[PDB]
């Protein structure tokens, strides 16, 4: 319960602050801010310790900000989201968007994309990318340029999977040292689905305006203040941009952004996709909210937004003057130097219900919120919503082991049913034709039970109640492979018995279940990360979708028996010949079970029909050219 | 030989038991050889013949089974010894030697005008001795026929004035009802078990009109012909058992008032119905129904909405129906219910919220209901539950109800795996 | 933990060791008969950063693998991963074993029926810990199990070992034999936490200040390098403590894994019993390794009004304050438990910086200690469930399988061949029992991998015997299932590629208990080697090409039959092996080591 649960955000924040990674990142950011006006990016350097220290590369996007300010703000013109699959260049983010269907594509900020393209124009960036290949890279940057760095980091990672075919990809970490929101919820979901959200961090000041100003609707977004904040890092259009600073009420602007953040921080609970009035910008990755007292790391995006709104809304005592955005965005070095010092001090305390409440209070004090203010009252509750309630994932896996052990006898009975009909027609055709119903009903019951169990396992995986390394365990992947290779033909027979292939579509394209695709991906990853001829037919067919191809080939042959158009029948005969060659190659290697070579199996009938069709003069003439 | 050395010993042992038990043994012998005999049909025919409506028939069956005379095959996943559920889950199998002794005892009587006529052979044609003695029709109460593909021309004139039951075992795609089926004026039960691997149809429907005082029927692997507009009131019919019968939506298109065609129907059993989208609503218009049992139907998506019109149902056994997902609310307004069985309902989302109105409920079976993980609050108001069989997952759910109801008992049962499905 | 309390004999021994360590390579021998005859071996400390503390290597922490010959038990039983320790300390101990006559002196005290003890200060105590373990290994391997356990008394010793190193000693039960006295302000035990090889100038500077022989009379005071080193040490200690805190608290964040590769974490972990000298009249005793690691940082937090230079001076001087231990140990000292007191304290109430045993800890320290205590309780709860319903179910399944073996043995057939065919109902029933047994055993193995069970689980004789019976009755059935599904033609050999991890764990448990060579107990996997031989002989290879492997199979079968580990169903005149053997060439059959065991 609450007494047995502990708060862990402040521990992670202290771990992040203690390490000099943030200090080195800010040093690189300051080096870039000091004269990165040249087209080339910030000096990689390496720190001298090539082995001890990973290569640290900073990215300053001041020139991109100047280019944007040349054309003016206009209102959302530079902040209009741009897609990746359709617009811009999808080559860089093909793994990111190679399947996009829901609420727009991943999308990205236009200015960040422009800065990324400008960096990509320089061949020196490509040379540096080639040099840092095969190592660990820390991607840093201040203001929007840091976000640009994130994009670059993403691109690097977006190519690492290409290089990391067998070995795991080298670790690359991006910090972005505080940047406005880059992508919508689609991009966050795409990153999370790739197990790629752990390579990004975000450090946001307590009273900074830039990281949270994107929460307002795009029509009211102050492009000028953000572009001028990026311009401020440049050493002393510029006069006009600075003039926009003076003609801006700090209190009024703070009121507007606070109101927008409050409106956007409670819309998640009342999920209304039908009314997306607010800006689609959403945070991604893990956010390290920093303050002179300390830090707190939040991974839940909803909790991240809630904590951001709570820490900006919570104002210091009125004796302190109105915080200027320049000082708020340009004091990060002082905080970097200060948080470890405060965390190394044993401050003496001067009726908590449980240790969880104490941890929440400590994290809130480290986050910089005002305890006396009422803003801490909802935030604590928000901190209670982020934490999940339940047993540890290790115990879940341990219980799932015995659950699978108990469920396996159903698979054993399915194996007995398959072995029963392996001599005359085959278990696939028997299941499709529903021969011997008193056994077909039992087989269907066992198949349904197995499918329900595996769907429950997948649902548990999707909720993150299981260990992250679940998909990289030999036992689970081989059990899933066995279940797939034994039961999937039954599912194909059930699908083709209801004539769903003529209404829903092809089984391999639309009718296939997500479970089987995930199992195939797991098997492929296991084979990559880790032959004598078969003297006898294998117990199970290696290809789980062979019967679907057989059914498609039979349908194509039946269509060709009546097709009259030469141009169409040419391509259908080409496909039939390709499948015939594939089937012959599979049979010669004896990679198929004996039930496939059964005299009354569908494969033999298809072979006979294909030979009869080939006997035709027109088919022979068409195949002769091919 | 063995007839006098060993078979005569068994005959003398049977001769020790007098009257009802001996005639029950003979009736069991008349049943088809090496065939699984359901308990319900045997009890029904015993009650019809020996007037053993009382549990004395059950006692006689137990006494017969206690002397290694008949094998009582009992399903492993059964927690009830001799309860109502167990009364429909047993089977009776006889030994070959005992059946041969019964055949010899029957043959001790005259060939014609005997008490039981049995032909223990698979000859396609009818017995030649019976045709030779066809001049004098027999008065045998039980007649056994075992022929293959038989047409209308493959019959000859018989009569059985005193017969009350007849067994017809065959294996073909079509069948014509013999003319002599229009001879018994007091026939009470008919058996139409079909061995044919292909679905078998029936002919001579007008013969069913001639049938009267019939109270039992057990069809198996028979395609039911559509019911025409003709009434044909089987008033005395009370029990119908359909096992592995493909209706082929014949009853779907039939719109006849079931209150007159089957006015006294009480027990209906549908087992292993391969193709059945939904039961017709007309079955809800029969108030005499008191026991509905749908078993191993994988296509039954939804029960009829107006299931509460029965107002007489006492035992509801709907199990092994994956397609079923919800129960009709009208089942809440079903008084006198005592045994509800929803076992093996894998895709049962939830129970109706008005379950509290189900008074006098005694036993609930919800084993292997993985999807069912929520119970209505009204279940706490069931002040009549005394025994619940369910898995361990629902035990936590019933932990709240067992405090309110003191006599409620929850039994945890685990799945059992066997290889009997192959035996058949 | 009743063993935490120190008996009167133990206190007298500790007082004697303190006098030798702090008198008013070159090991010293001291003989005393109070309270019982004993021999004390003292080890001088080292005041050199290189090669005394950190050797010459590219490793940033100076860690090296342990010698299998000297320490054959300091390894993971389940996985076989060798333990790691400080390279410099391991090399120093090895020189004494080969060069110094210490090996002769320790044997003489054993011949004198005197309990031996090991004492040392600073790096000297670190070597004493290795010496105590080495003596334990020699006694355990031999039949002289009646020898008295060594007493390892250390006064402010640096952290030496690894997570595998700490687990190994707890599994054997030798943690009670090691006592570590550490001043809460002492800096020496926390030095290995910061990287040693990377920062050698700072370590040498502080070692020179702490060296009694080295003069330290700087008029200015402590050099600025020492003050900078102290600040880095505190920051490094915070990083390792925070990383380990999330392990037993339940963070489970996807960013933690990536951060490991980008930050330097010390692999050294506390080992043995630690007795913090909170005050003169109190002695906090902690046995949990996680609690000790957290205490190493939260006891060094800076005061509200104090400079880092002042704090470093107190830490440096605290290393030379272990002298009053001897005088204090003479009188009774309250051995107040720390984990129990912290857990007993009500949450919220008295949450301020209370005394709590004399050490005014912080609010985060209280939460960290409470989380560590609950982690230990959770592990004990998991063991109770495994020893309850899980243990009962395993025994029932084994009984059912034993009857199946007996039934087949009455028809002069082997249960291996019968299970391979899977013809009758009995084979199906055995398959169901086998599947249930696999699930129960896999849960135990999975929980052991992630350290969800006490370290002593693998040493209990009840589970070792049960695992051996399970392995020697179900492994042939699992082998038959592997080969009856033709799984050897798409994955690989059973003994090479596909073998359940549970059987590997059980075999290693039995081998460790009997102190036999690892990987030699392969009696259960006898059919697997026979099936592969029959597969190769039918794949084109001739008998002359594989006769070398056949005689090895025959020799192993003969040796196993003598001990009785070999199954009794292999020579029943109807097994596959017997029929296959008769088809072998007459020359091999005429002269074979199994020519009489076959039922000719
Ligand atoms: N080609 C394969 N196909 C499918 N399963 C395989 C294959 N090869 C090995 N296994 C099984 O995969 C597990 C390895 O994970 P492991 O325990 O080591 O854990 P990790 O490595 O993740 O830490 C072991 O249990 C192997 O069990 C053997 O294979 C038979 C499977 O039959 P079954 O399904 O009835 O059990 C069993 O009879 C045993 O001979």
């Amino acid at each position: 319960e609450e007494n047995s649960m502990f708060e862990t955000s402040h521990v992670l924040g202290a771990l992040l602050a203690s390490s000099p990674l943030l200090a080195r990142a800010w040093d690189r950011c300051a080096a870039a801010a000091d004269g990165g006006a040249s087209s080339l990016g910030f000096v990689h350097g390496g720190g001298g310790g090539g082995e001890g220290e990973p290569v640290c590369v900073a990215f300053s996007g001041v020139q991109a900000a100047l280019s944007a300010a040349a054309g003016g703000g206009g209102g959302a013109e530079i902040f209009k989201p741009v897609g990746l699959r359709g617009d811009a260049a999808g080559r860089l983010f093909a793994p990111l968007v190679a399947a996009e269907a829901g609420g727009e594509p991943v999308a990205v900020q236009a200015l960040a994309l422009q800065g990324f393209l400008r960096l990509c124009r320089s061949p020196e960036f490509q040379v540096l990318l080639n040099q840092i290949r095969g190592k660990a890279v820390v991607f840093t940057g201040h203001s929007l340029g840091g976000a640009i760095a994130a994009l670059v980091a993403l691109h690097y990672l977006c190519t690492s999977s290409s290089s990391s075919a067998f070995a795991p990809a080298p670790p690359v970490l991006c910090v972005t040292f505080g940047s406005p929101l880059l992508g919508n919820q689609a991009l966050s979901r795409a990153i999370l689905r790739e197990r790629w959200a752990g390579n990004f961090c975000h450090v946001v000041s307590q009273h900074d305006v830039v990281p949270r100003l994107l929460f307002c609707p795009l029509n009211v977004i102050p492009v000028h203040i953000v572009v001028g904040m990026q311009l401020h890092q440049l050493p002393v259009v510029v006069a006009t941009v600075t003039a926009r600073m003076a003609d801006t009420n700090q209190e009024s602007l703070r009121q507007l952004i606070q109101e927008h953040a409050g409106e956007a921080a409670i819309e998640q609970k009342l999920a209304a996709p039908e009314i997306p009035s607010g800006s689609p910008y959403r945070p991604f990755g893990a956010y390290v909210l920093c303050s002179p007292d300390g830090a707190a790391c939040v991974d839940n995006p909803t909790a991240a937004v809630q904590m951001l709104y709570a820490t900006f809304a919570a104002r210091r005592a009125p004796e302190t003057g109105a915080v200027p955005p320049e000082a708020a965005h340009s004091c990060y070095g002082d905080l970097v130097l200060s948080m470890p010092h405060h965390l190394l001090l044993k401050r003496r305390l001067g009726p908590a219900a449980s240790n969880y409440d104490v941890g929440i209070s400590i994290a809130l004090e480290a986050s910089g919120i005002t305890g006396e203010a009422t803003e801490a009252a909802p935030a604590r509750q928000w901190l209670k919503t982020s934490k999940r309630v339940g047993r540890s994932p290790s115990l879940n896996c341990a219980s799932l082991a015995t659950r699978l052990g108990r469920i396996t006898p159903c698979r054993a009975q399915i194996e007995w049913y398959k072995a029963l009909f392996d001599a005359n027609t085959g278990y696939y055709d028997a299941f499709k034709q529903r021969l011997s119903p008193k056994k077909f009903s039992k087989a269907n019951m066992y198949r349904i039970k197995l499918a329900q169990f595996w769907d429950g396992v997948l649902s548990m995986l999707d909720t993150s109640q299981l260990p992250y390394d679940f998909h990289r365990r030999a036992k689970w992947v081989n059990a899933a492979h066995f279940y797939q290779l034994l039961v999937e033909p039954l599912d194909i027979a059930d699908y083709h018995r209801n004539n769903l292939h003529r209404t829903r579509g092809s089984y391999i394209t639309h009718g296939r279940e997500r479970r089987y695709e995930l199992f195939d991906k797991w098997w492929k990853q296991k084979g990559c990360t880790d032959t004598a001829r078969r003297s006898k037919f294998a117990g199970l067919t290696q290809d789980p979708c062979f019967w679907a191809r057989v059914e498609e080939a039979r349908e194509q042959t039946e269509s060709a028996k009546s097709e009259r158009d030469m141009t169409s029948l040419a391509r259908m005969l080409e496909d039939l010949h390709k499948f015939e060659r594939h089937s012959s190659e599979l049979v010669e290697n004896k990679e198929v079970s004996i039930d496939v070579v059964a005299p009354q199996s569908s494969y033999s009938l298809w072979v006979k029909e294909w030979n009869e069709l080939k006997l035709r003069e027109e088919v022979r003439t068409i195949l002769f050219q091919f | 030989s063995h007839e006098t050395k060993l078979l005569e010993r068994m005959a003398a042992s049977i001769e020790c038991l007098s009257g009802k038990v001996r005639e029950c043994f003979l009736d069991l012998g008349c049943f088809p050889e090496d065939k699984k005999i359901p308990l319900d049909v045997l009890i029904n025919i015993w009650m019809e013949i020996h007037d053993l409506d009382e549990p004395d028939a059950f006692a006689i069956l137990v006494e017969l089974s206690n002397k290694n005379l008949l094998t009582l095959v009992n399903d492993a996943q059964n927690k009830a010894g001799d309860l109502y559920s167990s009364y429909h889950d047993f089977s009776v199998t006889q030994h070959d030697v005992l059946r041969d002794l019964a055949l010899h005892m029957s043959g001790r009587d005259a060939l014609n005008n005997r008490r039981r006529l049995v032909m223990p052979r698979r000859e396609e044609s009818l017995p030649k001795d019976w045709q030779r003695n066809k001049d004098t029709p027999f008065e045998a109460q039980i007649v056994s026929i075992h022929t293959g593909e038989m047409k209308e021309s493959d019959w000859f004139q018989m009569s059985f004035p005193k017969a009350e039951v007849l067994i017809l075992n065959f294996a073909s795609s079509v069948y014509y009802l013999p003319p002599f089926i229009a001879t018994m004026q007091n026939l009470k039960a008919l058996v139409l078990i079909n061995y044919g691997t292909i679905s078998a149809t029936l002919d001579n429907l007008s013969a069913f009109t001639t049938l009267s005082d019939l109270r039992s029927l057990w069809l198996e692997k028979i395609t039911l012909p559509p019911l025409p507009k003709t009434t044909i009131p089987l008033k005395n019919l009370r029990k119908i058992s359909l096992v592995l019968c493909e209706l082929t939506n014949s009853l779907r298109g039939s719109k006849v008032d079931l209150s007159m065609t089957f006015p006294r129907l009480s027990n209906l059993t549908i087992d292993h119905c391969i193709d059945l989208k939904e039961l017709p609503s007309s079955i809800c218009e029969i108030s005499s129904l008191e026991s509905i049992s749908i078993s191993n139907c994988h296509d039954l998506t939804e029960l009829p909405y107006e299931l509460g019109k029965l107002h007489c149902l006492s035992i509801l056994r709907v199990y092994a129906c994956p397609a079923l997902w919800r129960l009709p609310p009208s089942v809440c307004s079903l008084k006198r219910l005592k045994y509800l069985d929803i076992s093996q309902c894998v895709n049962l989302t939830d129970l109706p919220e008005e379950l509290g109105h189900l008074t006098s409920l005694e036993k609930i079976d919800m084993r292997e209901c993985s999807r069912l993980r929520s119970l209505p609050r009204s279940s706490s108001s069931l002040k009549s539950l005394g025994h619940v069989v369910c898995d361990e997952e629902t035990a936590l759910l019933w932990r709240e109800a067992e405090q309110v109801i003191p006599d409620l008992r929850v039994q945890v049962a685990e799945e059992c795996y066997n290889l009997d499905w192959l035996v058949d | 933990p009743a063993a935490a309390a120190l008996s009167d004999d133990d206190r007298l021994v500790v007082a004697h060791c303190a006098a030798l360590s702090f008198p008013p390579a070159s090991f010293q021998v001291h003989h005393a008969s109070h309270p019982y005859p004993c021999a004390a071996f003292a080890f001088p400390p080292s005041w050199s950063a290189a090669p005394g503390w950190a050797a010459a290597g590219r490793a940033a922490f100076g860690d090296a693998e342990v010698d299998p010959s000297l320490f054959p038990s300091l390894r993971s039983v389940g996985s076989g991963v060798p333990a790691r320790a400080n390279a410099a300390f391991l090399a120093s101990f090895g020189a004494l074993l080969d060069g110094s006559p210490l090996q002769s002196e320790v044997s003489r005290a054993v011949a004198e029926e005197k309990r031996i003890v090991f004492t040392g200060h600073s790096s000297g105590g670190s070597i004493a810990t290795l010496a105590a373990i080495w003596f334990l290994e020699t006694c355990t391997r031999r039949g002289s199990v009646n020898q008295a356990h060594p007493f390892c008394v250390t006064f402010g010793a640096p952290l030496v070992g690894d997570n595998t190193f700490n687990n190994a000693v707890r599994r054997e039960g030798w943690s009670q034999c090691i006592l570590n006295f550490v001043v809460p302000v002492d800096i020496i035990p926390r030095i290995p936490l910061t990287p040693l090889a990377s920062a050698t100038e700072g370590i040498q500077a502080v070692l020179d200040w702490l060296s009694p022989q080295t003069p330290n009379f700087s008029p200015s005071g402590m050099p600025l390098i020492i003050s900078q080193f102290y600040e880095n040490l505190l920051r490094s200690t915070l990083s390792i403590a925070s990383y380990e805190a999330c392990s037993f608290m339940g963070c489970t964040s996807s960013i933690l894994g990536t951060l490991t590769s980008f930050i330097e974490l010390s692999p050294y972990r506390p080992c043995g019993t630690y007795l913090f000298l909170t005050s003169s009249e109190q002695l906090a005793v902690l046995t949990n390794s996680d609690a000790v690691l957290q205490l190493l940082f939260y006891c060094l937090q800076l005061d509200p009004q104090q400079q880092l230079r002042d704090a470093a001076e107190r830490s440096l001087s605290a290393h030379w304050q272990y002298e009053p231990i001897k005088q204090s140990m003479m009188q009774e000292i309250v051995c107040v438990d720390y984990l129990g007191v912290v857990s007993s304290t009500l949450p919220g109430r008295q949450m301020s910086s209370t005394i709590v045993g004399g050490l005014e800890l912080s609010k985060e320290a209280m939460l960290s200690l409470s989380a560590a205590g609950q982690w230990e309780k959770q592990r004990e709860t998991n063991q109770a469930k495994i020893d309850g319903a899980s243990c009962t179910k395993i025994r029932e399944a084994l009984k059912s399988l034993n009857e199946y073996k007996r039934t087949c043995e009455l028809h002069e057939v082997s249960y291996y061949d019968s299970f391979k065919l899977q013809r009758e109902v009995h084979d199906f029933n055995a398959n169901v029992s086998r599947l249930e047994l696999a699930g129960l055993w896999d849960e135990i193995v999975e929980m052991l991998r992630r350290r969800e069970l006490p370290d002593g689980f693998e040493s209990r004789q009840d589970w070792v015997n049960l695992g051996t019976l399970y392995r020697r009755l179900v492994e042939p059935l699992d082998i038959a299932n592997y080969y009856r599904h033709s799984k050897n033609e798409d994955t690989g050999s059973y003994l090479s590629k596909g073998r359940p991890r549970r059987y590997k764990y059980t075999q290693e448990w039995h081998e460790q208990s009997q102190r036999i060579s690892f990987g030699s107990s392969l009696e259960s996997c006898f059919w697997a080697m026979a099936e592969e031989l029959q597969a190769e002989i039918a794949n084109g290879k001739t008998f002359e090409d594989v006769r070398d492997r056949v005689v090895k199979l025959e020799s192993d079968a003969h040796g196993w039959s003598m001990s009785g580990s070999l199954g009794k169903d292999i020579f029943l005149s109807r097994s596959s092996f017997v029929i296959w053997w008769k088809t072998l060439p007459e020359n091999h059959r005429s002269a074979s080591c199994i020519a009489k065991l076959v039922p000719w």
